[PDB]
């Protein structure tokens, strides 16, 4: 089974913005043989790399590739914002290793001062410029409902809620 | 047409504002016949302070409350004008939008209500906001006029004035105004409605201050109105039932009284001429409540 | 007496170009006067006079963009005196604010307690404390500071400090100032606040009942409007049988000028017919710095 990797990463994006879609998976058989699946539909795109430039409205749900014949790829969910603030996560299924990645962009590149991330109501962290979240091997206590406020062009703005799920341990067990 | 300059007290050490900063406006290279400057505070009016120095005295809070002063020069021809102000390095402040209910007076007496859309805080390079007007309804609107003006500090302001209909007006009909500019990513929405809840007729009480000795030209005239719901009001003050210029009176801003409502004042300076007169000057409020209709007036005079 | 100062910035707070500087040395006995300009610590301009200076510095948009310090240095007669400038820095580095207040007339004259509060807020935690210090400009022992931290939910923090100051002090005319050195801050927070000057008007009150509504006959209420007074601070309070009123008992609208010179405030109270009735004289009290000899003005109200 493939797994599709979006360059760069979050895959809440803004209107506008860019996205590489690609299935690595075991083999290499990258030529005329990557077919990319929207919404229950058939692209028109053969290389391993699907890029979505100016992602529009229309661009936004779920992605899959079929890389040969295998049996198919994990639905990746590609959501388009056009809010002033939006906070973009790494991934909302993170096991309790690989670390997790939290940023608060504007729309734009537009400078973001008096970050403010939020912990379901407590606040996490507070920076006068734009700062990321970058907790590494997060665990257990590391989920809930995350957001961003912000000061953009001297006016506050909020972001939208986001729920984050970090799950227990696989098996552990041992006896 | 002379060369007006306006110089700043610059700071000392290592960039420490002076406690106290004396801002001077030279204006130099003039045939000298008549000679006026004005000193402004973001549109306001400030009291008093060849070649010819103004000087203004600030404290640290006022300058760097981010406030523009503008001193300007009366000659006759025209009345150019300057700029100052604490000068930041970027981040202008972002599109802001405001929308004004219809005040009483223009909804009761002069049947004719118009809602104002204000747009300000905009930028004077690709700036081409578009204002829709909207109705909760559905129902078509009536033509609206729309206005640029460039400030003095350099933004532009937009006003988009639309008369209403009184008895949609009454009935509660919701108005939106739409703020489009093609960086902003949303759109701005505002939304007008009526002050549903309570409602209690104003009580106005007009009143003359007495005479202070040492001032036997101008006299203070005062009215008070109070316990009125909902805060939507209108203050107006005749003469010989004649409409005084609104500059000629100040009306404070409505503020809830710890009881059940609000309470405004309103202060007017007459001079001795029209006291000896002996006319009856009259403060008048109109309200949505201030039955029969929809005014209340007290009057008061000499004695 | 050397003063110096900048070109104006213009509209919106951009810096014209060529900006020009401007030396005002005056106030001298006429003679060997000699006039130098220093960029860090190096030579720039020397002129002599026998009037302030007669070459201004032109400059460019290279120079007065960085830390860059231009002194006006004057050596007349072997007296040496010292000005330096450099571009104004931030009021609020990083977005970190800082309000300094001033003390009221009523502990200013009545309580003799003056008190000035230094408030820092959108601050970062951090490891360390956030360096306050209290200064005058002239140059006298302080006294004291009741410093405060807080940890506001938003995450940001906030520095309280309260000085107590001599109201002879305070009246004289000194300047206190407020200086903060947090770490993150790149230089320091340099806030200074100083009695203010201009004219000076003693209030006029004008204290007094409104007559009787026939709707409710359970409440009235007592208006005091005070007006022609300079400067705009001023304390209003009400005083029944010569005791002071809670403050939460009248409303008191913020200082506006009037059509002349002068301000004026409108105070609002509510009294109860067991109060009303009993004929007691409910007092106006207005204290400003103005209203010599004991700085407080102040008038009755009764029935009939
Ligand atoms: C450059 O200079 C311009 C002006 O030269 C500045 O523009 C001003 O901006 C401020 C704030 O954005 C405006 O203040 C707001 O005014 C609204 C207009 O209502 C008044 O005016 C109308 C007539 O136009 C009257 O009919 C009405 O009765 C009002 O008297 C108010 O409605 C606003 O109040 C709302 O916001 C405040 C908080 O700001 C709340 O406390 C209130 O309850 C209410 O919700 C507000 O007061 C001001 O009007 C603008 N000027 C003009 C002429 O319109 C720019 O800001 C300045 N640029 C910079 C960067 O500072
Ligand atoms: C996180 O949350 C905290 C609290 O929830 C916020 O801290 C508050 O920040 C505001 C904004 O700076 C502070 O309000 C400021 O107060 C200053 C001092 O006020 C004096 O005067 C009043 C009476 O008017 C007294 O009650 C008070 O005790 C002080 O003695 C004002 O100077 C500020 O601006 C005022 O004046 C200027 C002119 O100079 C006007 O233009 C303004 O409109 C305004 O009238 C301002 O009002 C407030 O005190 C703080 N709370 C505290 C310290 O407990 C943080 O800002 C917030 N962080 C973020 C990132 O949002
Ligand atoms: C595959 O499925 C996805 C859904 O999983 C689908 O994306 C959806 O597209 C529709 C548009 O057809 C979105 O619906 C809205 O459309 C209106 C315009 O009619 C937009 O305005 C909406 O965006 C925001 O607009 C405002 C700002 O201008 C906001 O105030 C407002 O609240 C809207 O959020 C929005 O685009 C629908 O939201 C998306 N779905 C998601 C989850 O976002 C996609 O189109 C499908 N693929 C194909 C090829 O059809
Ligand atoms: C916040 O992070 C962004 C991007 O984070 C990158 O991607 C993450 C998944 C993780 O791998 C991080 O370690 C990465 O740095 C930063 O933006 C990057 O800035 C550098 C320096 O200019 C640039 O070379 C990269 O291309 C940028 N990344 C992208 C995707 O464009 C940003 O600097 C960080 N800090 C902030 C925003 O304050
Ligand atoms: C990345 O986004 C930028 C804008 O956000 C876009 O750049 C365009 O790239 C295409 C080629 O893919 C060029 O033809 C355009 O001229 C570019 N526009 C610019 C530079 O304004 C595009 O959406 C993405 N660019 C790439 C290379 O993928
Ligand atoms: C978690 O962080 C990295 C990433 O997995 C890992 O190498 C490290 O050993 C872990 N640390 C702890 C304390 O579990
Ligand atoms: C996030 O998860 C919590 C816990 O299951 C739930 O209560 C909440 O509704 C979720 N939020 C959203 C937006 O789905």
């Amino acid at each position: 089974k493939p797994k599709v990797s979006l360059n760069p990463p979050w895959n809440r994006i803004f209107k506008g913005e860019n996205v590489t879609l690609t299935c690595n998976g075991n083999n290499f058989f990258e030529v005329s043989s990557t077919k990319w699946f929207h919404n229950g539909s058939l692209s028109e795109e053969t290389n391993s790399s699907l890029n979505i430039v100016n992602a529009k409205f229309e661009d936004s749900g779920e992605y899959k590739c079929q890389h040969q014949q295998v049996n198919e790829s994990e639905p990746v969910y590609l959501e388009v914002f056009s809010d002033w603030l939006l906070l973009q996560a790494s991934a909302e299924v993170v096991m309790e290793g690989q670390p997790l990645f939290l940023r608060c962009h504007g729309w734009r590149n537009w400078d973001v001062y008096k970050v403010i991330y939020y912990k379901d109501g407590e606040a996490l962290k507070y920076w006068y410029e734009n700062h990321n979240i970058s907790i590494t091997n997060a665990t257990v206590e590391d989920s809930g409902t995350y957001y961003c406020t912000g000061k953009v062009w001297q006016l506050d703005y909020e972001s939208e809620p986001l729920n984050i799920t970090v799950i227990k341990a696989p098996r552990e067990k041992y006896w | 047409p002379p060369t007006v300059k306006i110089l700043q007290s610059s700071c000392d050490g290592g960039g420490h504002f002076p406690p106290t900063i004396q801002l001077l406006c030279l204006v130099s290279g003039y045939t000298p016949g008549t000679i006026q400057i004005t000193w402004l505070e973001d549109g306001q009016v400030m009291d008093v302070d060849a070649s010819t120095q103004s000087e203004l005295t600030l404290s640290q809070k006022h300058w760097l409350s981010d406030r523009t002063y503008t001193c300007q020069v009366t000659y006759q021809g025209h009345t150019f004008e300057d700029s100052t102000k604490k000068c930041a390095d970027s981040n202008p402040r972002g599109v802001s939008a405001y929308l004004s209910r219809p005040s009483p007076f223009d909804l009761f007496i002069r049947k004719s209500p118009t809602i104002t859309c204000l747009v300000v805080d905009l930028a004077p390079s690709k700036g081409t906001v578009q204002l829709t007007w909207s109705r909760a309804s559905g129902k078509p609107v009536n033509h609206s006029t729309r206005k640029e003006e460039k400030q003095r500090n350099g933004t532009l302001t937009v006003t988009s004035t639309l008369p209403v209909g009184t008895r949609d007006w009454i009935e509660g009909e919701t108005y939106q105004c739409r703020v489009t500019h093609p960086h902003l990513p949303r759109a701005l929405m505002r939304s007008t409605t009526k002050t549903s809840g309570p409602r209690a007729a104003p009580e106005v009480y007009a009143f003359a201050t007495p005479e202070w000795p040492g001032s036997r030209d101008k006299r203070t005239l005062a009215c008070l109105i109070q316990n009125f719901m909902p805060e939507d009001i209108s203050v107006q003050w005749l003469h010989n039932e004649v409409q005084l210029p609104d500059a000629r009176h100040s009306t404070t801003q409505p503020r809830k009284t710890k009881g059940s409502g609000f309470f405004v004042f309103s202060r007017l300076e007459v001079t001795r001429a029209e006291w000896e007169q002996k006319d009856e000057f009259i403060c008048r409020a109109v309200h949505e409540a201030a039955s029969p209709s929809q005014t209340v007036q007290r009057a008061v005079s000499v004695n």
